């Protein structure tokens, strides 16, 4: 049976991991053959003989989102007075590869972070916590807060104040594409 | 009606829960295939087109959540379809 | 409305598809890209244990808050161990 | 005491009405009661069994169908002499 | 409520809030049995269930807060607050089949009628339960063939 628990090379198998997972989070076409056979690997991971390998994995994918949300900061932040119509695109791009990403890590969601995860009952009335660590949270989880923490931090003062100059161009009565202005305050 | 079935071709095999002719127009719609070429043999013997679950001498009984009644369909092969087998299922070491 | 199956040993069974998104597994493979059109192919999972999987998508069908005694699932003795390796995979 | 319970029956009336919908989600108007027994004064239990007709008897089918699952351990009765209805 | 249940209260036999919430307040007396602290209550319970207490508490005879439940005595008395009680029960996730030492299936160790028939309401069917179970039934190796996750799991069948 191959779904017994066995010894696989970690770093051979993130290398073929990596290829699907840089095309599915840019919304690339992926061959559903190849996408069905890498929904093993991770189980296949996850499972390892020796030792159990969840941990290196999730900072693995955590550093890969990191290097990726830099690379975009590098070049929105790179136009200037076109962030406007840059946000929509690679916001939208970026939403659906999370959503794909956070379907695609479901036993790793489901065996793994959730023991370990911080149960919400204590982050409201409880509190007792002030470690200096961040908890295993979800993978959608810490693609957003990643998301807001690398990239929209830096550079939020410009894009209010080119959102509320463009409040007063539309008092003036032109009106600017509602669609784009919508999705980046839905954004927040 | 509320009879437990399942169709065994080679490589091929379909769930499903009152006469033979309609389970034909339903395996047609399902595969795409004329349903008087496709035909059913029961133990190995031919059911007629247009017999009615009471005559087919099975019941609940038969028909289990658990253990579905399995009928054998010969698939039409050039003009009808005669001595077509479903491959067994590999069976545990 | 139907959903293909594929084992590792080939065999295809073809499923009611509002049975097979019982199990949350297969409900998130369906989601994404893969939006097949459907067919699915396991390349580890052999053929019967797949077949008592979708007899027990069927079983559980037929029976949801039904009144009365529900009949019991009956397990061969060999096949409860790889019935509790592929419970995981599935996550039914 | 007694009098008291008498204004609750009505709002546990509609509450058992109100949650009488859930998992059906019959080709007659019906609108009914669920009264409880416990309260109200009208334990003349029915000492004929009245056959429902057969029009009826889906949606009393129907009644018992959905009664046990969000209603659990309760046991229904039926007066079938001050049910009424449209012909 | 918090920082108390974060700390292991456990007495000696082995019993937690729950437990003693759940089952006969015996200590009650000098006025506290009266007009106040009724026992198997339901409000303390679903006032510590939501300051986070842990739900299937490992008891030394298994009882996991559950088996307790259903050794009620009179169930008529305060029948509505055994089945409020109930359905917060099943409500986060308490396993509804749990056995420890000898095989106590919580539908066995119920002895009061209907209140059994409250619990058949609740049960979810799950095939890894229903394997569980099954190969529990026989003896079959399980040490090192299943990953390390499902060891505590057959074990809890
Ligand atoms: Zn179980």
């Amino acid at each position: 049976m191959s779904l017994k628990p066995r010894v696989v090379d970690f770093d051979e198998t993130w290398n073929k991991l990596l290829t699907t997972i840089k095309a599915v989070v840019m919304l690339e076409y992926v061959e559903r053959a190849t996408w069905n056979d890498r929904f093993s690997d991770i189980y296949a991971l996850c499972v390892a003989y020796p030792e159990p390998l969840g941990e290196r994995l999730y900072t693995e994918t955590k550093i890969f989102l990191e290097n990726h949300v830099r690379h975009l900061h590098k070049r929105v932040l790179e136009s200037e007075e076109q962030v406007l119509v840059m946000y929509h695109r690679y916001w939208e791009e970026y939403s659906k590869g999370a959503d794909y990403m956070d379907c695609l890590y479901r036993y790793l969601n489901t065996q793994f972070i959730k023991k370990n995860k911080l149960t919400e009952a204590d982050l409201q009335y409880g509190y007792g916590g002030v470690d200096m660590n961040e908890p295993l949270m979800e993978i959608g989880e810490l693609a957003l807060d990643m998301w807001r923490k690398l990239m929209v931090e830096p550079l939020q003062a410009i894009l209010i104040r080119m959102l509320l100059r463009e409040i007063k161009n539309d008092r003036g009565g032109e009106d600017p594409n509602q669609k784009v202005i919508h999705g980046v305050i839905n954004s927040f | 009606m509320d009879v437990f079935l399942m169709i065994r071709r080679h490589k091929t095999t379909i769930f499903t829960d009152s006469t033979v002719f309609e389970l034909k127009r339903i395996v047609e719609g399902i595969l795409k295939r004329p349903p008087d070429e496709q035909r059913l043999y029961k133990d190995d013997q031919l059911l007629d087109d247009g017999k009615t679950l009471g005559e087919c001498g099975f019941t609940s009984q038969t028909a289990r959540p658990q253990a579905p009644a399995t009928v054998g369909l010969a698939f039409r092969a050039d003009d009808t379809f005669e001595a077509l087998c479903i491959e067994p299922f590999s069976s545990p070491p | 409305m139907y959903v293909k199956l594929i084992s590792s040993d080939g065999h295809e069974f073809i499923v009611k598809r509002e049975h097979a998104l019982t199990s949350g597994t297969i409900k998130a493979m369906l989601s994404g890209p893969g939006q097949f059109a459907n067919e699915v192919n396991f390349r580890e999972i052999p053929s019967h244990v797949l077949s008592k999987v979708c007899m027990y998508f069927t079983y559980k069908v037929r029976y949801t808050n039904s009144s009365t005694e529900i009949p019991e699932f009956p397990i061969a003795p060999e096949i409860a161990l790889e019935l509790l390796m592929a419970a995981n995979f599935l996550d039914c | 005491s007694k009098l008291h319970r008498m204004y609750t029956d009505m709002s546990v009336s509609a509450d058992l009405n109100n949650k009488f919908n859930n998992f059906i989600k019959l080709g007659i108007s019906f609108q009914i009661y669920v009264l409880q027994a416990g309260a109200w004064p009208l334990t003349q239990a029915p000492s004929s069994t009245f056959a429902i007709p057969q029009e009826l008897e889906k949606s009393v089918q129907m009644f018992e169908l959905f009664y046990s699952q969000h209603f659990s351990g309760r046991k229904l009765t039926w007066l079938h002499y001050l049910c009424t209805g449209e012909v | 409520i918090y920082n108390l249940i974060h700390l292991d209260p456990r007495t000696r036999e082995g019993f937690t809030l729950l437990h003693l919430a759940v089952n006969s307040n015996t200590p009650v007396d000098d006025f506290h049995t009266n007009d106040v602290c009724s026992f198997p209550n339901a409000l303390v319970t679903k006032l510590l269930l939501d300051c986070g207490a842990e739900v299937n508490a490992v008891d030394n005879e298994g009882n996991s807060a559950l088996h307790i439940i259903v050794q009620y005595n009179r169930p008529i008395s305060d029948f509505l607050t055994l089945h409020s009680i109930i359905i917060s029960l099943v409500e986060a996730g308490a396993h509804t089949d749990m056995t420890n030492k000898q095989n106590k299936t919580p539908l066995d160790k119920s002895t009061t009628g209907v209140s059994e028939i409250l619990l058949k309401t609740q049960m979810k069917m799950s095939l890894k339960c229903l394997a569980a179970r099954a190969v529990r039934a026989n003896d079959i190796n399980y040490q090192d063939q299943i990953p390390r996750t499902l060891e505590e799991f057959v074990g809890f069948h």
